[PDB]
RNA sequence: ACCUCGAUGUCGACUCAUCUCAUCCUCGAGCUGAAGCAGGUUCGAAGGGUUCGGCUGUUCGCCGAUUAAAGAGAUACGUGAGUUGGGUUCAAACCGUCGUGAGACAGGUUGGUCCCUAUCUAUUGUGCCCGUAGGAAGAUUGAAGAGUGUUGCUUCUAGUACGAGAGGACCGAAGCGAGGACACCUCUUAUGCUCCAGUUGUAGCGCCAGCUGCACCGCUGGGUAGUAACGUGUCUAUUAGAUAAACGCUGAAAGCAUCUAAGUGUGAAACUAUCUCAAAGAUUAAUCUUCCCAUUUCGCAAGAAAGUAAGAGCCGUCAAAGACGAUGACGUUGAUAGGUUACAGGUGUAAGCAUAGUGAUAUGUUGAGCUGAGUAAUACUAAUUGCUCGAGGACU
RNA sequence: AGCGAAAUUCCUAGUCGGGUAAAUUCCGUCCCGCUUGAAUGGUGUAACCAUCUCUUGACUGUCUCGGCUAUAGACUCGGUG
RNA sequence: CAAGGAACUCUGCAAAUUAACCCCGUAAGUUAGCGAGAAGGGGUGCUUAUGUAAAAGUAAGCCGCAGUGAAGAACGAGGGG
């Protein structure tokens, strides 16, 4: 449809107390008004999207090709540039307030790059189960199980493509939906969202409109303190 | 498990192609005539051009 | 711009209480919870002794333990959470900010008080 | 595994750290593996920071971080430090010592480095 | 952290002391049990003068967990024992006296006859 | 009675599962000796899933309990160059029998050794050179696929229809779920070994106190960042098209009639999408944008010779990276890492002084003291007074 | 005579009671016992077994359900190989 | 290492559980020797004093979360062959 997109950095993860006697763990995402760097059009580029530029840096340092383009475009130097589909409701070189994109209590989805786990194990990469260690069942216990399916030149004769095996874990741009918008901060351009944000602190996080519950908007009330001496 | 058939000279050389090494680093030291590699001390008793030790 | 992580505390300045009754792990207290029944927010007074008090700003919670019907029961309560009214009747004298042994050393329910 | 070398665990490393900070306080220059200097720099800077005050509690605290040598004893090293080295570095916020990368060792080509200090 | 064949106590006015879980209802491999769950139990320790005898297959509801469990609010109630009441195939129990308060974490599931005779509704 | 016995190692147990349908449930349709409910029946139908415990070496099999169900086969009676040999099939020993005798039992009985430094392909991740056609830097379309397509209970409609009476739905809606996968360590845990606290002796610091070497980090209680789940959030919905079986309208041959022949539809947990991954070595070599310049002047066809004004690489600091590689940031105008300072937070009233007690000990000093990784300012230190590749657009 | 599904019993996982929610194993019993049986000995038999088996209190990462701390490797660097 | 606690499994293999000293109590069987550390409980510290050749032990006060505070210390019972 017209899914909007905003960027931020996961600067913290705490709990925020909501009404009806419920504790809501909350990730804190520091944001900033992004600048439009490109506007793909259904006619000009066979698809309409927005190449948003974000993570602003000093004019002192930037890629001189890209920085020369930025001055030629008269824009400001930012570190990252990424595209978002269907977000074509504004113009070039424009700062965006998250207030104009989403409500304080509606439902959204969040894409992020997962934390790097390096050389993981298939027991943890695929979340498998290891049987008993008693009765002296040999030294090896953490392995991929039986890789044998068939043998001889008649049944399988090989390992098949698409086999669950270990390797590098994390560093994958994934998306998780149905995360409640909870709090806004226009004074410092920051958001307070429910759920557990993928990746470690300081990573780049994109927030988009909910894909399957966009029109579903139910605000979350704040548990005001009964503080009274 | 064990090797079944012996390899060939060309194949083993192609395998060893990754055993080749790259070029090292080389910087210039002015007061002491020497081409010492970068972020290292100078044998004339200095690091870079700053004198810190004995000339050895 | 560079992050500070003090903003984590800054965004939490809207759900704080100014009563801030300081206590210790081993204090003889009563915590009353203002819990709605369906209507009728009732005041459930949970008396007992403090066991642990640790956290980070808003995350600071505590454990209160008593004995009801001969059954020792302990429950966690969060400080900044609303509906929580805390009263302390005797400030104890505990050498540590945590008493794990008190889970089993239930003998001598009266504790030494500070001066 | 069964009977083999006992390893070089963190306890051995920190013991060597105490030995080497004692040595560098005795002399003022130590040439050794770079990695060990990288770890011992923090502890040496902390000891220097604690050496400015010269209070009996702080003396007792640093008592736990020296050793016995031939050039000077633990008391001799401590009094020499607290006498002359303490006011030497009282004007700079850290960075009292510098590690400079030397040439590789002859034996295992370990990257050698020298820890030194001066005003 | 209660599962199948977890020898658990009973704190109601009956003639048994220890029973054993045989199946925790739910999807296959539940393997966990917490407050408010309804389980099938085999009697393993019962006096001969009680209302029920050893080895009888019956239905129980666990009301105490030494590990405890977390309330939706955020107040984790932790017990020091693992006890359960016995029901007569409905929302009503079979004991006639409750020994110890019963929490509100399982009130929403129903079973109000048990909570009506509870020592205290936590 | 065979390619194989100059060797294709098995029964089972654990792990890995996959595919298929002669479908078990979940999906749909039709008939009934289908009042309802519960059904039986035949097919389309392979997306997901289909239990636990006792005994047997036993797979199997029997029994009990539970869900909607505890389906069936194949892959060398799959699965040791993934673990075990419980049985089984070395001698050893007995029981019952047989042979007179060595012994044997397709009888039981007790234990009774499972080798491997990975060459290649396939296969899971990550790099090196080149290509992608002047060089460099970003953003892409999508060529191709892959993951994923579980599902129960309660309530309302409603004890309503139906049914006479007991009994008792269908449709839809809401809530509660479980399970597995994804994500994080703020709530509960542990771990957290150069963090804190209490505490033991021994050998010493000459001695008292206080300390360190040793004792699993000496023991014990924890714990900063972090790590993991047993901690908490999401996910399974909904929907379009082609639709299978199936239900159809008109409508002939066959003047009736007919879902099919032309035309016109509905309709499946399956399929093409919509959820997620990913990407032009997609040689199918693509697209868009940006920057660099043509430093007089040659060669078998143009820059022998100044190889960039752009960038990258070598080297160092490192982390949100991270076996190495490689990723990203910083490289003196640098807060990138360390240190200083302060703070958060954790541990928990430090040493010592004074008072009381013969001594242990109690109180004030003191929530003091300390604190690897949490936060901020700080060039104080380390990132250099450095080097290399690196442009004239080969051609339509 | 004695013992008698036993180190013996194919049928057999024989029956029975206990055991066990649920036990082709176990305990005693039933005596037509395939092929038991009295120094190629038979039955009770005290104690004992690095003897075998079953149950039981406690006990635990055997398991439920795996994870972290340090090393020696596994990885890298230099020498050798 | 939070909880369960043999449920995994041919079977508690292994591991954990028990330990050393002093004080209570210890049964069946028994061939009188054993069983017996049976089965099971309490304490082990600091200071003063009572205490002896030395203690052990006891009284008062002192707390730690815990006082063979570290070290090394049988798990046990029943049935059957």
């Amino acid at each position: 449809m017209e899914i909007r997109g905003i960027f931020g950095v996961k600067v913290g993860m705490s709990q925020v107390f909501t009404t009806n006697n419920e504790r809501l763990p909350i990730t804190v995402i520091y944001c900033e008004p992004n600048q439009v760097a490109g506007v793909k059009t259904e006619a000009k580029d066979k698809y309409s999207a927005t190449l948003l530029s974000f993570d602003t840096v000093e004019n002192k340092k930037l890629n001189k090709p890209q920085q020369g383009f930025f001055e030629k475009n008269n824009l400001k130097p930012t570190k990252h540039l990424q595209e978002i589909r269907n977000m074509t409701g504004f113009e070039m070189g424009q700062q965006i307030t998250p207030q104009n994109l989403f409500q304080v209590g509606e439902y959204v989805d969040v894409s992020a790059i997962s934390k790097g786990r390096g050389f993981t194990g298939a027991i943890k990469r695929w979340n498998f189960k290891i049987g008993p260690l008693g009765h002296g069942a040999g030294y090896p216990h953490r392995f991929q199980g039986s890789v044998q399916a068939g043998r001889g030149g008649a049944s399988a004769q090989r390992v098949f493509k698409g086999k669950k095996m270990s390797g590098h874990y994390g560093h994958e741009k994934v998306t998780v939906q149905n995360l409640r918008i909870v709090g806004f901060d226009e004074a410092n351009m920051l958001v307070l969202v429910s759920g557990a944000i993928a990746g470690p602190e300081g990573g780049v996080v994109l927030i988009r409109t909910a894909k399957k519950k966009p029109g579903v908007v139910k605000p979350i009330e704040l548990a005001v303190q009964t503080e009274k001496a | 498990a064990v090797q079944q058939r012996r390899s060939s000279k060309h194949r083993r050389d192609k395998r060893r192609s990754h055993d080749a090494l790259t070029a090292q680093a080389l910087s210039v030291c002015q007061k002491c005539g020497k081409k010492k590699l970068f972020h290292r001390v100078c044998s004339c008793g200095m690091y870079g051009d700053l004198r810190v030790k004995k000339a050895y | 711009k560079i992050n500070k992580q003090a903003l984590i505390d800054l965004v939490e300045q809207k759900q704080l209480k100014a009563y801030v009754p300081e206590f210790s792990a081993g204090d003889e207290v009563n915590v009353a919870i203002k819990l709605k029944e369906k209507e009728k927010v009732r005041i459930q007074n949970f008396t007992g002794t403090v066991l642990r008090r640790r956290g980070k700003g808003i995350s600071e919670t505590f454990i209160v333990r008593k004995t009801t019907d001969g059954i020792p029961i302990e429950k966690n309560f969060q400080i900044h959470n609303p509906n929580i009214s805390i009263e302390l009747k005797r400030r104890g004298k505990v050498r540590r900010a945590y008493i794990s042994y008190m889970r089993e050393r239930s003998g001598k329910a009266a504790k030494i008080k500070e001066r | 595994s069964y009977i083999n070398k006992p390893g070089k665990t963190s306890a051995w490393r920190v013991m060597t750290v105490r030995q080497q900070v004692s040595a560098v306080l005795a002399y003022g220059k130590i040439e050794t593996t770079l990695k060990k200097a990288k770890n011992t720099q923090k502890r040496l800077d902390k000891l220097i920071t604690l050496a400015k005050v010269d209070n009996f509690n702080n003396r007792r605290q640093v008592k736990k971080w020296l050793l016995n040598t031939n050039l000077f004893d633990v008391d001799q090293l401590m009094d020499h430090l607290f006498s002359k080295v303490a006011p030497k570095y009282e004007k700079t916020p850290g960075g009292y010592s510098r590690v400079l990368k030397l040439g590789p060792r002859r034996g295992d080509a370990t990257e050698m480095a020298i820890l030194q200090l001066t005003d | 952290m209660v599962s199948f064949m977890t020898r658990l106590n009973v704190a109601d006015n009956t003639g048994a002391k220890q029973v054993g879980i045989i199946k925790v209802l739910g999807s296959t491999r539940k393997r966990y049990a917490f407050l408010g769950d309804v389980v099938v139990v085999s009697v393993k320790d019962a006096i001969p003068s009680g209302m029920v005898k050893k080895g009888q297959v019956l239905r129980a509801v666990i009301v105490r967990t030494k590990k405890g469990q977390q309330r939706k609010d955020g107040t984790h109630l932790k017990f020091d024992d693992n006890a359960c009441v016995l029901i007569k195939e409905d929302k009503s129990p079979r004991g006639t006296r409750i020994f110890g308060p019963v929490a509100r974490e399982l009130r929403e599931r129903g079973y109000n006859k048990i909570l009506s005779l509870a020592v205290e509704v936590v």
